[PDB]
């Protein structure tokens, strides 16, 4: 069904611990869009986590992450990957991926109204 | 200052979209001429334009690769487009193209050259303003098609005069308008092909100012990255909202002033035109200093060359306030800055 983002690689890990994210990008070219990884903690908002500009030269975590999290993008195999280490039980939420629109003028980079595709997210719990 | 006197890289040229999977720089034939029509003004204006006798601005989507200021001299970057191979039965009929076999577009290799067909002066500028817009084009490879459409062999301007310039000068590897089998066809799309672009700057002893250019497409900003090489001046620089590639290679005695008034506040585009937001709290978090590297927000400075007690010293100013001038002096050597109003 063309353009999709499916996100892959959540699950149960123990406080400490590490898990690696996949984003199979599907039905477009995404040498040219930047993406972004976001999350939504339960009963919280959606969360910035790290965001991977086209190209790199743009690689960006949230404070929370620093550190921990580290961002990656294959153009060739058209996959975008986030590797989470140190695993502690506040980054428990529904993890999601998306894509930049090409258009974005906006310093921010997460502003949400930038993006065009959502995936449909993978949850990560963290608890031993 | 007068950030708002800039316009946004562009405005003029036009910004290249995706329209199916595919950066599409112009849509229809008749714009596309235009695209030319705009490009052919580098000839008639020059390389630079003056804004309010103060800012040199260089043309809107004009790859320059190099400015420098010791030669008076720049050099212009790649823009190259399609060639075409294998016509048969070619007249000139009417002014227009005739073919019996149209001739096919064809991405090999051997690429024409628009610039080369260009008559510029590159040499003996006059680069006396102490204001300047860096260039805000990369390096671009257009492909192109045509498509049948019908009565546009009226169409005459400096577009079609410099596409036609394009034709004659690489004789039967060009044709944007012509008549094949049944209909006339034209060029009707643009799709440029953008590439990493290194502009070289080449600094005198004298004093200049650069304002990097606001390029909002993400894509193509990151294309660029600039390489200043100082000669012992006084150098000012305004910083985008946008975290550019600058790597400056420090001459005995170099100072450099380096406005981050965008760097510190958030700034979106409102109507064309820069907006300038509220300041970061905690801003001062997302300043590193590393050997070699000032990092502010998310912005990377570069260094290169002799770092001593003569060019250590880098100046960073915005302005903590309206009527509060700051200034984050840098010490590259120890690694360490503070903090100045005045």
């Amino acid at each position: 069904s063309q353009v999709q983002l499916v996100e892959s690689g959540g699950g149960l890990v123990q406080p400490g611990g590490s898990l690696r994210l996949s984003c199979e990008a599907s039905g477009f070219t995404l040498d040219y869009y930047g993406i972004g990884w976001f999350r939504q903690p339960p009963g919280k908002e959606r969360e910035a986590v790290s965001y991977i500009s086209a190209s790199a030269r743009t690689i960006l975590y949230a404070d929370s992450v620093k550190g921990r999290f580290t961002i990656s993008r294959d153009n060739a195999k058209n996959a975008v990957y986030l590797q989470m280490n140190s695993l502690k039980r506040e980054d428990t939420a529904v993890y999601y991926c998306a894509r930049r629109r090409f258009s974005a003028s906006s310093v921010n980079r997460w502003l949400a109204d930038d993006y065009d595709v959502w995936g449909r997210g993978t949850q990560v719990a963290v608890s031993s | 200052f007068s950030i708002l006197l800039v316009p946004l890289a562009g405005i003029s040229a036009g910004i290249p979209s995706l329209v199916n999977n595919e950066l599409v720089l112009r849509d229809k034939a008749t714009k596309v001429v235009d695209y030319f029509k705009h490009v052919s003004l580098v000839e008639t204006e020059g390389v630079f334009t003056l804004l309010d006798d103060k800012v040199m601005m260089p043309q809107d989507d004009l790859v320059i690769s190099e400015i420098d200021f010791n030669n008076n001299s720049i050099v212009l970057g790649k823009c190259e487009i399609w060639r075409m191979e294998g016509g048969s039965g070619h007249t000139v009929t009417d002014d227009i193209d005739h073919f019996f076999s149209a001739p096919s577009i064809t991405y090999r290799e051997p690429h024409l050259s628009i610039y080369d067909v260009l008559e510029v002066q590159k040499e003996e500028l006059d680069l006396s303003k102490d204001l300047m817009v860096l260039p805000n084009a990369p390096n671009r490879v257009f492909a192109w098609e045509t498509g049948w459409t019908p009565g546009l062999r009226s169409l005459e301007n400096d577009g079609t005069k410099l596409l036609d310039r394009i034709r004659d000068n690489y004789e039967g590897e060009f044709y944007w308008r012509y008549f094949a089998f049944i209909a006339d066809a034209l060029i009707t799309t643009l799709k440029p092909r953008y590439e990493d672009t290194n502009i070289r700057i080449n600094l005198d002893s004298n004093t200049r100012s650069f304002i990097v250019p606001i390029i909002t497409t993400e894509y193509i900003r990151e294309k660029l990255s600039y390489s200043f090489y100082g000669s012992g001046g006084t150098y000012a620089l305004s910083l985008s909202q946008y975290n550019m590639g600058i790597n400056i290679e420090l001459s005995e005695s170099d100072v450099w002033i380096i406005d981050v008034d965008n760097v510190v506040r958030d700034v979106t585009i409102e109507s064309d035109k820069i907006k300038k937001g509220d300041l970061i709290e905690g801003i001062l978090s997302t300043l590193s200093i590393e050997e070699n590297k000032i990092i502010l927000n998310s912005h990377e400075i570069n260094f290169s060359g002799e770092v001593n007690g003569s060019n250590g010293f880098v100046s960073l100013t915005f302005s903590i306030l309206e009527g509060i001038n700051a200034i984050i002096e840098v010490d590259l050597l120890s690694k360490s800055y503070k903090l100045l109003i005045s």
